[PDB]
């Protein structure tokens, strides 16, 4: 901080402030900015700062144990699964629910051009089409493994393709060429490692929150209710017209294979 | 089912479907013991319904 | 049809679709017995899977 | 219907669809018990493949 | 499933589906231990949804 000379620069003082801050809030989430820039963090911090707020510290961040030692639960060093802190983590303490926080943080991420030597967080692709750039070193794009040609006196990318896969490092040359193209693939913000609320520990697979899949299971589950409702004949309001026909359909049917005309 | 065919059958004759007068009588003529609880939900569901209109969409 | 509805109820109740059984349900309804229509009906229903026909139909 | 939804949850949980079991779920919901309606419901559900009915329906 | 039928059942009564008040109570009345994560996911998915509109397409 601004006090650059030796005076604290605290141990137990900030950890005590961090202590009351866990004890103050129902939900504590542990998150990664490391991908994110400085301003970019402030603006995500700004949204959270209205709702209820987040802190950084170092090993003084591991002291989820002292808060737990104060209360009775299981969000700490001891009872937890494997402490989900990773390097360059902060702690977000909140009034806000875990699912909602995940959506807040995960859903709205800020786009940010890739970096040389950074591992791609997701597949990076280039689109086909004219760059609009005149003839020059098109060769650099080919070196990168982007097929290119001059069409109509302009350098154009021949076809869409994945330049690099997820988990693979982005070469320097690649980054530089993607940047010239104006391509901004990566999404940065605070990644969620874990959330604690009310005696339970939630991991990022939980927090990315399915949600269409229940709309199909609800519609199917309602169709399971509805099905049961038409065929069963059990009529309070919905089920009731569908049943009447089941005695008639079965009869109307009974006319079709057959050999009365009446 | 028993209940659906029995009140449908009474409906073709033009006879009403009441509890004791026709619905139990048709089911008792089958040799089966009826329910009062289904017979009252089938009768309660029937009230204020036009059976002829519902058949007319078929479904 | 009263005769078709009588057949589906007789199968749902678990009783065979014959002239006596159709006649008893038909009499309980109050509709007069006509020998040929129940006789045709039992004959049409002979050799049938009632279950397999019931379900189809456009 | 609260009674139909109670039956499907009881089968999913693995518990039999009877008057006691429907009554406990119905009471937890806060809906008053009515003897006739759960009794019809158990009776309608008697002799059924719940699994085979669930899937069809136009 | 347990969760889907339980909040659907509460929806027919007109009762809301919250965590402890109705969803755990309905599942506990079944005699089953409710998984908090499954309840929490269902409540979080429900927020801001019109259950009546989704039923109205049926799928």
């Amino acid at each position: 901080m601004a006090i650059k000379r030796t005076k604290a620069e605290k141990k137990v003082a900030y950890d005590k402030k961090l202590c009351q801050l866990l004890d103050e809030y129902t939900k504590v989430l542990i998150a990664v900015a490391d991908n994110v820039g400085s301003n970019q963090l402030q603006e995500i911090r700004k949204g959270l700062r209205g709702d209820s707020i987040v802190l950084m510290g170092k090993n003084t961040l591991i002291r989820r144990c002292i808060k737990v030692h104060a209360d009775n639960t299981g969000n700490k060093e001891f009872l937890e699964l494997m402490p989900l802190l990773v390097g360059n983590v902060g702690l977000i303490f909140t009034k806000g629910d875990l699912k909602e926080v995940r959506e807040e943080v995960a859903k709205y991420k800020v786009g940010a051009p890739a970096r040389v030597g950074l591992v791609a967080p997701v597949d990076v692709v280039v689109p086909p089409g004219n760059t609009g750039l005149d003839p020059s070193q098109t060769s650099f794009f080919q070196v990168l493994n982007i097929p290119t040609k001059i069409n109509k006196g302009t350098v154009e990318i021949i076809t869409p393709v994945e330049l690099i896969k997820k988990g693979d490092k982005v070469g320097s040359s690649e980054s530089a060429l993607l940047a010239k193209l104006g391509i901004r693939p990566f999404s940065y913000g605070l990644v969620i490692t874990n959330v604690y609320d009310s005696g339970s520990v939630f991991s990022p697979e939980v927090l990315d929150l399915t949600e269409d899949d229940l709309m199909e299971k609800f519609a199917s589950g309602v169709s399971m209710v509805a099905s049961v409702s038409l065929a069963i004949s059990y009529p309070t309001i919905a089920a009731a017209p569908h049943m009447f026909l089941n005695g008639y359909k079965n009869v109307l049917a009974v006319a079709v294979e057959t050999e009365y005309s009446y | 089912m028993k209940f659906i065919a029995a009140y449908l059958l009474a409906y073709l004759s033009g006879n009403a479907s009441p509890s004791a007068e026709d619905l139990t009588s048709i089911l008792e003529s089958v040799g089966c013991e009826i329910d009062n609880e289904k017979m009252e939900l089938m009768l309660s569901q029937v009230k204020g319904k036009d059976i002829t209109e519902l058949l007319a969409a078929g479904r | 049809v009263a005769c078709t509805l009588a057949a589906l109820i007789l199968h749902d109740d678990g009783i065979p679709i014959t002239s006596e059984k159709i006649a008893t349900v038909v009499k309980a309804a109050g509709i007069k017995v006509e020998a040929y229509w129940p006789a045709l009906f039992a004959k049409l229903l002979e050799k049938r899977s009632v279950d397999d026909l019931i379900l189809s139909v456009g």
